[PDB]
Parts: structure tokens; C-alpha cells; sequence
């Protein structure tokens, strides 16, 4: 389970290779669900599966 | 028997029946997947929130 800034869910996290732009906060897939998230505190990007 | 091979090869519109079968199946599945995004008169389409 995870909870990121009020966003809750379950799944596994891995190093995502996307080129997130500075003004983008969170990525979301084709089914309007969060796919990749830009981590808080330290700035990294992780995917959800 | 020699000519039939090149006759088949030249024309690109012979396998239309199988093509439409596959396309109809895929379109139905895609629409069913897409339908999940509706709010249906509710506040949001996400159950967790």
C-alpha cells in the first residue's frame, strides 16, 4: 500500500525512465489513473504497477 | 499456378473479412475499457477518494 500526498493505492514501485518536465507533478495513464509520480521531498520519478 | 501467387501478392485488399472481424472485436473491447471513466452523476469516478 502507498499514500503520496493524499493519493492512496497499492502496487510496486520501480525506477521510471520518463523525461518529466519541471512544471509536471504527476503522470497518469490512458485510463485516467496515476501511472508515474514525481516523488516529494527528494525529486525522483517512480512508476506504479 | 504460376500466376496465382503474384495475383495474390499484388492486391492488398483481399483479407478484408478477417480484418473487419478483428477490428470489431478490438473496438468493442476498447469501448468497454473506456466506459469506466464516467462519473454517472456522482462526484467522481474514483472509488478510493
Amino acid at each position: 500500500n502507498f499514500n503520496f500526498n493524499g493519493l492512496t493505492g497499492t502496487g510496486v514501485l520501480t525506477e521510471s525512465n520518463k523525461k518529466f518536465l519541471p512544471f509536471q507533478q504527476f503522470g497518469r495513464d490512458i485510463a485516467d489513473t496515476t501511472d508515474a509520480v514525481r516523488d516529494p521531498q527528494t525529486l525522483e520519478i517512480l512508476d506504479i504497477t | 499456378i504460376g500466376k496465382i501467387q503474384d495475383s495474390l501478392s499484388s492486391t492488398p485488399s483481399a483479407l478484408g473479412k478477417l480484418q473487419d472481424v478483428v477490428n470489431q472485436n478490438a473496438q468493442a473491447l476498447n469501448t468497454l475499457v473506456k466506459q469506466l471513466s464516467s462519473n454517472f452523476g456522482a462526484i467522481s469516478s474514483v472509488l478510493n477518494d
